[PDB]
């Protein structure tokens, strides 16, 4: 009964109906059974969680539920209400009850409450009722586990909700060694590692927080997150987790790219991953999603190669695009020859700047239009950078014979790079 | 109030 | 008659019908006549021109037209062909008359053919037929114009399209006496300005330019556009055009944000231009803006709000005031960290308030009820939210006793750039 | 090219 796929749970704008059926058709297709809705910015979610879906809103929902089960995905329904509920106030309570029924009679059997990213303090009223924040939660959520009649599958993200975030460490905190006591046995507990985006979860982080949740949590993994750095992307293959994991996990629910079609690779890979042992390759799950996505879009395996080491993972780049920045740090720092080599690394390295520029053109004359437009601005983004790039290196090699400096006369904007955001950025060290 |  | 708007003409996703519609609402309560259809990236525009609409897109576009004539807004299609059509070419010709005919009975009368961002030579074949590249262009506009009638408006986009793109200034460029002069008197030349991204369009370049192409030209205005870089957006006010260059065009067709939610601004000033302080034209417009932003109906975002935001992402050549202030604050406090007579934490206070209002800022535009605004800014008013937190916390790391990936790759190269911070 |  183990629980693999997406969460829905970042930051931005979340996606349409349409999007979510595409996904769910994926997501059969790849064999994972699970989607946790948990946009954070659906402002009923979360914001205003006490307030009522319109009607029609409601109709939207019930329609996409239905596909859910038309697909046998299990849907599960998150409610935020951590930033400003009264835990003590039972209106507060009664609330949060309404507007769970109200999903219910969508078709909607699992439920999860979600405390993560909120203030540790508590206000004056609940101070009294509750010994600890720790206890004030477990308390409303029990609560609720049980007025549901005890549903079919019921999440619970605390607020450590990794190893950072546990204080004052993993297995010495007051925090979860409360939930770990008195949150109910059939409700999960969902984790996301040792940081907020992990770059490996070892079995030995899963074992010893295990012990202290006193269950096997479900991850929520932010391998593929890209809500929290506009120039970033992640077309890199699930990696850093242990096939060996699977046996030690309830579940793992990814949370990957705000940009629907640029999460083709993470959800693939995750699904290869998962099916491997229910080793494993991350360069080779990689292989197999380019592969069956260049079905979906002229524009070659190649292209797309070179497109996931450009936009891999948030601690690594890709294999071609981690040579070309050493490939120029060598030659920026070797410049001053400006002799036999230098020249032919350049004329070389020119060269891959091209196969960047022939991956734009290909790309943007291609056929399917939504995948283009999820990934517009980070691909012009690359080609606008190796561009300046190859331009550099012409001018450095061209010293021998100039004088001139690298800009001359006067600048068009995409000169320099950034806004304001920018400059702050280049202040600091 | 958000991710970290 | 005097032509005022927008022009969808950037790179990227292009808008959605339903927000060209809202444009239309928009144009007409302010008074403009005008939109350009031009955007890069659709497909049937620029890539594959010469496929025709189908029967849903048919449906899509004269819905979309209709539209157009109910809001009294002209309504002008223009067409990317350039990039690999063949000049000579029968077959290739048949297929720009069939292509525009088509749009026609879509309800269409007014049309373009742009010719930017294109190769100055052509294929061996039209080598011979025409003598430059200008007479050839030239030639292919003139033929559709009379295929449908010359009619009322129709717009001609030259490869040299502005001042720094003439071969070898404007003044004395050979293609530009040749679209002047072989361009029939009644079509319509646009122009960018001094540069793609005009800073000024001052009025002795517009009579350099007016004199080598016969005519006043219609003005396509890059100010506000942002396609071309991931971390910029533009709210500041129209400027940088003197009100005396009116009497010296035919119009101002502005190409604005990617996100059609940010470009209030961007047009509401441009049309009270047309009717100058950018200063009281900003004010005009976040206030007008306000009332857009609500909170949400219950049942169980301010002025200096938009002030701020506006000043953060205000224009290509220049930040608002409140970011170039919050901009020299933070660089003396890293210049006097030193210090740590008296003053410099008197000042550190006062912008640790200052970084508050950003935070602020997002807090109160994402509980908004116009949840379009904020889905079309988020990215944005994100990055500046954290950047200045982050600030914030690093301005206090001065004062306590106590993202190498940031960008990621693109953001790694252009940190090895020298010209990297080359406008600080 | 681009607007370049
Ligand atoms: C914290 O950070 C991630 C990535 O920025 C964001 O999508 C997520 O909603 C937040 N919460 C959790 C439990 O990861
Ligand atoms: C050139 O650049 C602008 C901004 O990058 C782009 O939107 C526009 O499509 C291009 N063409 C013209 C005539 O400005």
């Amino acid at each position: 009964h183990f629980l693999c796929g997406v969460v829905e749970g970042f930051y931005g704008r979340p996606w349409v109906m349409e999007q979510r059926k595409e996904l769910f058709r994926r997501l059969q297709k790849w064999e994972l059974n699970t989607y946790l809705y948990a946009p954070k910015d659906d402002y009923k979610h979360r914001m205003f969680w006490r307030e009522m879906y319109s009607v029609e809103e409601a109709e939207q929902l019930m329609t996409l539920i239905s596909a859910a089960r038309e697909y046998e995905i299990e849907f599960i329904y998150a409610i935020s209400p951590g930033l400003d509920i009264t835990f003590s106030n039972p209106k507060e309570v009664s609330t949060l009850k309404r507007k769970l029924d109200q999903v219910s009679q969508f078709g909607c059997r699992s439920f999860a409450l979600l405390f993560d990213n909120i203030d540790h303090n508590m206000c004056a009223a609940d101070k009294e009722v509750f010994s600890s924040f720790a206890h004030a939660q477990v308390s409303i959520t029990n609560e609720i586990y049980q007025y549901l009649g005890e549903p079919e599958t019921f999440l619970f993200c605390p607020t450590e909700y990794c190893g950072t975030f546990c204080y004052p460490n993993v297995s010495q905190s007051p925090y979860l060694r409360t939930v770990g006591e008195k949150l109910l046995p059939g409700i999960e507990v969902l984790w996301t590692g040792p940081k907020v985006v992990s770059k490996e979860i070892p079995v030995e982080s899963i074992e010893e927080v295990s012990k202290i949740i006193k269950r096997a949590p479900v991850i929520w993994d932010n391998i593929h997150a890209n809500d929290y750095d506009q120039k970033r992307l992640f077309l890199g293959p699930y990696k850093g987790r242990s096939t060996e994991l699977i046996p030690r996990l309830k579940g793992v629910l990814t949370n990957p790219n705000c940009e629907f079609e640029a999460n083709y690779v993470a959800i693939h890979t995750l699904a290869t991953w998962y099916k491997s042992n229910m080793l494993y390759s991350p360069q080779m799950a990689l292989k197999l999603a380019l592969t069956e996505w260049l079905q979906e879009f002229s524009v070659t395996l190649e292209d797309l190669q070179l497109l996931a080491d450009l936009f891999y993972l948030p601690y690594e780049h890709g294999p071609k695009g981690a040579q070309m920045l050493r490939e120029f740090q060598w030659l920026r720092a070797n410049s001053s020859v400006v002799i036999e080599e230098w020249r032919s690394r350049a004329a070389k390295f020119e060269e891959m700047c091209g196969l960047v520029m022939g991956m734009f053109t290909r790309l943007s004359n291609c056929a399917n239009r939504t995948i283009l437009y999820d990934m517009y601005s980070y691909v012009w983004d690359i080609k606008s950078i190796m561009s300046m790039v190859k331009s550099f290196v012409q001018w450095l090699g061209c010293r021998s014979h100039s004088s001139a400096q690298f800009l001359i006369g006067d600048q068009e904007p995409w000169a320099f790079r950034g806004g304001l955001a920018g400059e702050f950025q280049r202040l600091l060290p | 109030p958000y991710s970290s």
